[PDB]
């Protein structure tokens, strides 16, 4: 590719990154997050710890 | 496909003798491997000075 500033645009460079999930047989890995709340001491209040 | 190891450090009053009693030994570590295991082997340092 001789790229140039002046090019219309289909001709100009994208970067692409191509994520791939693969799922093997082991026992677990990464995942998503998992955000925090806070703690409401001396109340019925439903929980998970 | 994890890799447990418990550990415990007494301290003898002797030297290199299989002693008598009572110790739990407390987790240390956890690797998410999911190496197979049939085989192990021991690591020595040498005399030469
Ligand atoms: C460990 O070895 C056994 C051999 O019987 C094999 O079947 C098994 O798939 C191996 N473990 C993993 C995680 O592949």
């Amino acid at each position: 590719y001789g790229f140039q500033p002046t090019n219309g645009v289909g001709y100009q460079p994208y970067r692409v990154v191509v994520l791939s999930f693969e799922l093997l047989h082991a026992p677990a890995t990464v995942c998503g997050p998992k955000k925090s709340t806070n703690l409401v001491k001396n109340k019925c209040v439903n929980f998970n710890f | 496909g994890y890799f447990k190891i418990y550990s415990k450090h007494t301290p003898i009053n002797l030297v290199r003798d299989l002693p008598q009693g009572f110790s739990a030994l407390e987790p240390l570590v956890d690797l998410p491997i999911g190496i197979n295991i049939t085989r192990f082997q021991t690591l020595l340092a040498l005399h030469r000075s």
